[PDB]
């Protein structure tokens, strides 16, 4: 279901399938869309490991020794370097979490 | 591997926390909907972004057109392949929404969106969960920051599947934990 | 001389002024539908309580039941006799909904509310307008985040001591409206 | 019995759908014909009201403010001290009445 193929978008008079723009936008999926969707653009704290292509967004990964907040504004943060006292140290600091900290109280 | 997509410029309504409610425990196999309500706008299209807890990057979206509400892309068949939807012109509003079937790979972070090629404003975020880790006194919903169920009365206690135990309502990294721990449990 | 009736203990959700939008300019004629949403809670019975602008004391309800949604008392009858109702079961939580034409007569702060036999929770407020009157043309918009009142078709936006409405596609009655209308702004 | 599986105004239905119990008079009451298990809980008037009217169960007390002070629409629709009059300066356009705050409007 949707007349065009990733990559593209549908003309104007609903006709024909006009391809993306490489680098600048895309589409993932078969669509109706009168426009391909921006490229995420990586920010300062990430690495692109990955390119736009028109069938795919850009792979933004967090730099090491932060990770991806998943609560508004998903951006970036600082892994914690450890737990206070009276705390166990759970979790390790990937690019997709902090370390996690538990009381024994 | 595979192709990913997200919003490329998220903005969050004002509102977007205190509309939002607490994540809530659903049995697996339960038909779930999600509701979206929103304000006569103008903004072309409209979203259900899915953020999955388990094997999920980015974020795939239900787009639809904001005025008359016909699928313009739906990047959510691949990971809710029976999901229906649908769409209400109220003329004051719109509500739109999404119905599927809960599993462990249908869990995630849904959201509410106003939509255009580039730029999403994020109205209103939905979790739902199938399972929570432990190392209480489970209700229905009751405004704040209490993790909830629709049939808490059906709430279980299992050990895997320390001092750690599964809690599951019933008959890998976990991309929903950052949001989660930000709501608690009943002590009681 | 008018039966009316109301909430007994009326209480308001935590979130119910950042839920509620600002009221709505609409045209008369016009077919609108409150809708109302709510997650699966442990009350019995739901409501849409409308208080109007024009010729009222108290409140109406339409009360459902909060599992099934099947009508138990609506209350809404005279001042609208032509009103549907809807309410869908969502498992997490229900939707329930009502919908008529717009007069000044349906003016009114309608409202979604949690029930029982003396109590309502108040979750969120919708304020329909047909006329604004003002003394001494602002850019009214569609619906964004804030105090600002709007409306769905502003581009209609006339101006008949000011009077503005929106015109399809004066009084002195007092205006029961204008207390929750002054805590909102013109663009 | 139910007139169309509905009890009258200051009725209320039996659980098993039977049969149609009254209101109590002074506590309860129903205005429109209905399926509810109970009656609704008359208001009690509130200290800032007068009672111009009592509750029946067929209608709600009516509870009005006190003179010198208005009923406010916004959350918690109590009663509230109409505020003093306008600033010099400023021209009076309400008045305080017990559905109405005072008004006043600037020359600017
Ligand atoms: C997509 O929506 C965004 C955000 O609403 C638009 O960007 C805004 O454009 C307005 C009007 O041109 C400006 O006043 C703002 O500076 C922009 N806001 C932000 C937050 O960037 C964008 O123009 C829209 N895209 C299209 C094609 O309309
Ligand atoms: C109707 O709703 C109200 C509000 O939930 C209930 O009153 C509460 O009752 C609980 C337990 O009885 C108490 O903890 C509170 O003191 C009451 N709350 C308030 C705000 O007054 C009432 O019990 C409900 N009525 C029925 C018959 O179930
Ligand atoms: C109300 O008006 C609508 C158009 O907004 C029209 O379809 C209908 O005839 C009217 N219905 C009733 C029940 O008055
Ligand atoms: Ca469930
Ligand atoms: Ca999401
Ligand atoms: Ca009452
Ligand atoms: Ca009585
Ligand atoms: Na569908």
């Amino acid at each position: 279901e949707g007349l065009c193929p990733p990559g593209h978008h549908i003309s104007e008079d609903g006709r024909d399938c006009i391809s993306c723009k490489y680098g600048q936008d895309y589409s993932t999926h078969w669509n109706d869309l009168l426009f391909c969707l921006r490229c995420t653009r990586c920010d300062s704290g990430e690495v692109e490991l990955s390119p736009c292509t028109t069938t795919r967004n850009t792979v933004c990964q967090c730099e090491e020794g932060t990770f991806r907040e998943e609560d508004s504004p998903e951006m970036c943060r600082k892994c914690r370097t450890g737990c206070p006292r009276g705390m166990v140290k759970v979790g390790d600091c990937t690019p997709w979490s902090d370390i996690e900290c538990v009381h024994k109280e | 591997p595979f192709a990913t997509a997200d919003i490329a410029e998220k903005m969050w309504a004002e509102n977007y926390e205190t509309t939002s409610p607490a994540p809530v425990l659903v049995a697996e196999g339960e038909q779930v909907t999600i509701p979206c309500t929103v304000m006569t706008h103008s903004w072309p299209m409209v979203s259900i972004r899915a953020r999955f807890c388990r094997s999920h990057d980015g974020s795939d979206e239900l787009i639809l057109d904001a005025v008359k509400g016909h699928r313009l892309m739906n990047g959510l068949q691949y990971r809710l392949p029976y999901a229906t939807w649908n769409f209400s012109q109220l003329h004051l509003g719109q509500i739109f929404s999404l119905t599927f079937n809960v599993s462990t790979d249908t869990a995630g972070m849904y959201e509410c969106v106003l939509r255009n090629y580039s730029h999403g404003l994020i109205m209103q975020r939905f979790v739902i969960l199938t399972q929570l880790e432990t190392l209480p006194a489970l209700g229905r919903y009751s405004l704040g920051d209490q993790i909830w169920s629709p049939t808490p009365w059906r709430l279980r206690n299992h050990d895997c599947g320390f001092q750690r135990n599964y809690f599951y309502i019933g008959r890998e990294p976990d991309r929903c934990w950052t949001v989660i721990q930000r709501y608690r449990l009943p002590g009681d």
